[PDB]
RNA sequence: GACCCUGUUGAGCUUGACUCUAGUUUGACAUUGUGAAAAGACAUAGGAGGUGUAGAAUAGGUGGGAGCUUCGGCGCCAGUGAAAUACCACUACUCCUAUUGUUUUUUUACUUAUUCAAUGUGAAGACAUUGUCAGGUGGGGAGUUCCUUUAGUCCCUCGAAAUUUGAGGCUAGAGGAGAAAAGUUACCACAGGGAUAACUGGCUUGUGGCGGCCAAGCGUUCAUAGCGACGUCGCUGAUGUCGGCUCUUCCUAUCAUACCGAAGCAGAAUUCGGUAAGCGUUGGAUUGUUCACCCACUAAUAGGGAGUGAGCUGGACCGUCGUGAGACAGGUUA
């Protein structure tokens, strides 16, 4: 059932994973002061809607995310992936010159491959996520 | 209601008097704040009624219609620690 | 008709949700307080705030309907025109109220595709409709014209 | 078009005295020298200003609708109730004051009454059943309503219970459009 | 006085206000002087007494 | 050829032979073809800020933080707002049930603005249905002073009653006349507004059913009531009052017999009103001759709106001012 | 549970006569003068005027029309435009100058109008107050018991309009004991009364409904009082107290293994259908649940039953105080 998801489906939010985030913001404040917001796993409608509520609003917001999420207005989703080099061009253009201020990631491989496979998976996509945050 | 009468009676009043009324104005806007912060703020004057100056209720006068100006008569008074007390008051305003 | 329509395109919370955050507030209850209408019903505006006398009256989101198939005796045409107001339930003045379609119901329907021209040159915008089957048993509404 | 008698007068003004505090500063002579008053029309009760009143005379009585604010209606059985369209005359001189937050405002104008877990503030020393004015946490007048328990009762509530019976909130007006 | 825009940190229409505007418009400014020229007219009564 | 462009926009647009004629006869061809778009397309959905109870960007500061997209209408005025994307239903709001707003259109802006209603007036608002008009003269007027808003139905007077509960307007008698019979039974008004029932040309994309059901027929009825409507505002309104008196002709229409011949025949009819400048930032004069029927040279103070010069409802401003 | 009714209540609709009038309110006038500064409408003598579109052009408008002629510039035939230009007859207004003038109003000035106070004149001031008409409303006071619709005459007035309209009239049907209260509702809340005292059992399965056309027949005699099939035409991620486990036996509505029929079925792999229950018929991930999808193993990972299957596992009565609304370490009970 979960208390966060509850709460999320009576008034809060889409899913469980923007009380995450809020809580990871209460835990060190960085959306508050900073004006560049690059997700490179699009949480749906839950990492982006507090990231719209917190940070000012729409200033340079990048949803690009492998999996088709529905596409939360007021920021810029895309549905290709992150690992290929010519989305990371097509991120190029869309930030111009603006690097990001702050960048995210959302590790969710296919779990259920005697957790050896889905560990190295994870941190295989969370290599590539810290390979992208270096570069911007 | 009291924070426009007291700027009120400190224009026509001796200069030790007007300088201690400028001292617990001072008070209020440090403690209270946003509750007094709008009548010194013309742009957020209400428009629900008109300012009844001579009223025999506090709360007829509708006080949040009107406007604090006692502050351009007060930086030109004589008395400089009169001149300072606005100083420090409109300090306080500004740090809202 | 369908060429106008593509050519035109080229060019808040249920009744149901609102009764659950208003049991929050309330207490053990008197038992079957909510009357949910299995009737299938038309309601138009989105969001209304209905009198008290109607408010235990639920009907939900998935038993609604806005457009009817509607065929015109004269033009022996059959077009799915929109739903304007439903004016007349024959069994059940409530039924009117509620917007509940049975059939023999009297619908008021937008006939401006048809292109119907009246007396003075008018085209008609809203004209009545019989319902003609039984929306409960088929999910679709059935309706011919009173022209 | 008529003003109110001895007998509905009480009753108007029992209600407003449930409510409110300073019940003389409605009925008190302003700068220009007019007044506030009472007029029923078509069983309603309307507080409206006395020279308003006068010059409303010349519509007729069939063909007036409306006055200055209207405070209820005096029912069949001669009680009295009072709607939302006066709340503004409530949350001038508001006897007993309710906070509820966000996820509390909105229930209550769905039609809820407030929850332990909805307040954001209470005011002190409140008796059992009595008036109390329903505003937000930005001082916004949303509707009215009786208090179920007293402030100290209350305090020692499970979250899940009512510590305010709705009366009136501010969507009626969605109800009238 | 009702369509001037001061603030706590921007006072430009207030530092203004009827810079351009004289000595004599106002109502007080106006009848003082009918007394000023009463007080003369006085004057040269007491003079020629 | 025109008469193949006159039977192509009857064609394409589903006008009426009548009307387009009309429509084409007052733009010329590169300005016929901007107004039939801009017909077709939906306006921006605009919000007046109630000044008896907020004030704009407080307003807009809190609908940001429900989720709404705004930026001001223009620097023409400091109270209305445009909403771009919502996330909350505007209708919906803790602060729109508080009476902070009231969705308005644009266009409806414009009349409350050319006139300028005063403290401790007495004025009448000759059509005042939805509210919009009315709860904007309360706003200049903070409460004060007396407003005879009037309706000649029951059904939209409720509707009426609610904005004015709603937005705390309380200085209003709302009453159900005819507007012929207002002069008769009270009189004597400072000011005077008249939103006039008209053929809705200016307002196709609300009422898409005038795009057909309009003939020449209704072209004769309507102006006969609205010069009938609008003798009944010069002898309602007072020559002499303390403070101006003056005189509010409104129409959402486009069509030049609906409006510029109306305050002509206003014109020729009392010699004692006179045309005065409106006092609106845009706009564009009205008509001196149209197609042989000359008009005083005084209508050129008054202003005409369309809807793709501005993303503004087709209207038109006309203010008066009385003598004798 | 649900259905019907009664009482109280709430929400809503309707009725609550007519004539004067207190009150309240709108417009016009009068008291009431004498000066100063302005404005408007009436009074002239003049001067100057007209840019929606298109048209070469900035077309007040009307009637003649076809050179008086310093120009044959300019008219005529040509467009374009509701309207066409050379030339002389007309008033309809708009912007300015001046005097040979009438009235109405605004601001201001002075007291004779007016008001207040006193006895055996002081103060205010051309504003109030007051008076007369024409109206609006009148749930208050005193007396007695108007409009809408319908059908006809095309019989008569006011307003608008480039020749067509809107608003009323005539005839006689229908709508709207009297401020005490009354009438009314498949609506709500509470209390009560009535009826029924759970349901289904040769049940269920693979092919929608409406409307038109066709239609063998039948019918009250029969292709028409009408009923009327097959066709054809026109319109059209769910979820969430739900799951998991359970031996044996049976059903076939067969996933596999066996055997047939058909398919561009070349071979390989298959697809669709038939006879078949002899023999077999797993586990992960998936917000927590079921799945639907997606993955691996496998010949294959079929679905069901043991009259509304069967087992283990993850409340209702009174009493008190209220009631725009609930509470009670109050009582009792299966």
């Amino acid at each position: 059932l979960d208390k966060w998801y509850k709460l999320a489906k009576e008034k809060g939010y889409r899913a469980r994973a923007a009380f995450k985030l809020i809580q990871l913001n209460k835990k060190y404040g960085f959306l508050e002061k900073a004006k560049v917001v690059l997700d490179l796993c699009a949480a749906p409608g839950s990492w982006c809607q507090v990231c719209a509520e917190t940070m000012p609003k729409d200033s340079l917001i990048i949803g690009v995310d492998l999996a088709p999420i529905k596409p939360i207005p007021k920021v810029i989703t895309f549905q290709s992936d992150i690992t290929t080099e010519k989305c990371r061009a097509t991120i190029r253009s869309h930030l111009k010159t603006w690097k990001a201020d702050v960048v995210l990631h959302d590790g969710a491989p296919n779990v259920g491959t005697a957790w050896v496979q889905d560990s190295y998976n994870q941190a295989e996509l969370a290599l590539h996520s810290l390979k992208l945050a270096t570069e911007f | 209601a009291f924070c426009k009468q007291l700027m009120t009676l400190a224009l026509q009043v001796p200069e030790k008097s007007s300088q201690a009324i400028l001292g617990l104005l001072q008070d209020v806007v440090h403690t209270h704040g946003r509750k007094v912060a709008a009548l010194w703020n013309t742009e957020e004057r209400k428009g629900d009624g008109t300012y009844k100056p001579l009223s025999e209720t506090v709360e007829g006068s509708n006080p949040f219609t009107t406007t604090i100006w006692e502050g351009e008569l007060l930086r030109k008074h004589y008395c400089p620690k009169v001149r300072e007390g606005l100083k420090a008051m409109e300090k306080e305003l500004r740090s809202i | 008709i369908k060429n106008k329509r593509a050519e035109k395109a080229a060019r808040g919370i249920s009744e149901e949700e609102m009764f659950k955050v208003v049991k929050t507030g309330k207490k053990t209850h008197k038992k079957g307080w909510k009357r949910i209408v299995t009737k299938p019903t038309f309601v138009g505006p989105d969001f209304t705030r209905r009198p008290v006398k109607y408010e235990r009256f639920i009907r939900p989101m998935g038993l609604r309907y806005k457009k009817a198939n509607v065929t015109h005796p004269t033009l022996n045409v059959t077009v799915q025109l929109p739903i304007l107001s439903v004016k007349k339930n024959p069994s059940n003045p409530l039924y009117t109220q509620l917007g509940v379609l049975t059939k023999g119901t009297i619908i008021e329907v937008n006939v401006s595709d048809l292109g119907i021209v009246t007396a003075s040159g008018k085209i008609a915008w809203g004209r009545y409709a019989q319902i003609t089957n039984n929306p409960e048993n088929d999910g679709c509404v059935n309706a011919v014209l009173l022209v | 078009m008529r003003p109110l008698t001895d007998q509905e007068m009480k009753i108007v003004l029992d209600k407003l005295a449930n409510y409110m505090t300073d019940l003389k500063s409605l009925i008190a002579p302003l700068e220009d020298g007019d007044r506030y008053v009472f007029r029923m029309q078509k069983d309603r009760v309307y507080y409206v200003k006395l020279s308003i009143a006068n010059i409303a005379t010349c519509v007729a009585r069939d063909k007036l609708l409306s006055l200055g604010t209207c405070l209820g209606k005096m029912t069949k059985s001669g009680k009295f109730r009072l709607h939302i369209t006066a709340l503004p005359i409530l949350a001038q001189n508001a006897r007993y004051k309710i906070w509820v937050k966000d996820n509390g405002a909105q229930p209550f104008l769905y039609g809820s009454n407030i929850v332990k877990a909805h307040v954001g503030r209470w005011t002190e020393d409140c008796p059992e059943h009595s008036g109390c004015v329903v505003y937000n946490m930005a001082d916004i007048p949303l509707g009215f309503g009786v208090t179920a328990r007293s402030t100290a009762e209350a305090r020692r509530l499970d979250p899940t219970g009512i510590v305010c019976f709705r009366q009136a909130d501010c969507g009626e007006y969605l109800r009238d459009e | 006085r009702a369509k001037v825009d001061f603030a706590p940190k921007d006072r430009a229409q207030v530092d203004a206000f009827l810079k351009d505007l004289e000595w004599e418009k106002t109502p007080l400014g106006a009848y003082v002087v009918a007394q000023r020229k009463l007080r003369e007219e006085r004057k040269r009564l007491m003079e020629e007494a | 050829y025109t008469n193949q462009l006159l039977k192509d926009i009857c064609a394409y647009y589903g006008y009426n032979e009548y009307l387009a004629e009309k429509l084409l006869n007052l733009f010329p061809p590169r300005e016929a073809f901007a107004f039939f778009e801009a017909n077709e397309t939906p306006r921006p959905v605009v919000i007046r800020t109630n000044t008896l109870r907020t004030h704009r960007r407080d307003l807009a500061q809190a609908l940001i933080n429900r989720g709404v997209t705004l930026e001001p209408v223009g620097k023409w005025s400091k109270v209305g707002l445009q909403v771009f994307d919502s996330k909350v239903p505007l209708g919906a709001t803790p602060e729109y049930l508080a009476g902070h707003y009231i969705l308005q259109a644009a266009s409806s802006f414009l009349p409350v603005m050319a006139l300028c209603p005063q403290e401790n007036e007495r004025c009448l608002d000759m059509a005042a249905a939805p509210g919009g008009k009315t709860t904007h003269m309360a706003a200049l007027m903070k409460n004060t002073g007396v407003i005879f808003a009037n309706d000649p139905s029951k059904s939209r007077a409720k509707g009426l009653i609610g904005n004015i509960h709603r937005l705390g307007v309380r200085n209003t008698i709302v009453c159900n006349y005819d507007a012929r019979e207002f002069p008769r039974v009270i009189g004597g008004f400072d000011r005077v507004l008249l939103d006039a029932p008209c053929s809705g040309t200016g307002v196709i994309c609300k009422d898409p059913s005038v795009k057909t059901n309009r003939d020449a027929k209704d072209f004769m009825q309507l102006p006969h009531t609205q010069k009938q409507l609008l003798l009944a505002a010069i002898d309602s309104c007072n020559h002499a009052s303390k403070t101006g008196g003056y005189i509010v002709y409104s129409t959402c229409s486009v069509c030049v017999e609906e409006n510029e011949e109306v305050v002509n025949y206003a014109l020729s009819r009392r010699p004692n009103v006179k045309l005065v400048e409106t006092g609106l930032p845009f706009g564009k004069e009205g008509f001196t001759s149209y197609m042989g029927k000359t008009f005083h040279p005084s209508l050129k103070l008054t202003r005409r709106f369309y809807p793709h010069l501005y993303n503004v409802d087709g209207f038109f401003v006309a203010k008066f001012k009385k003598i004798g």
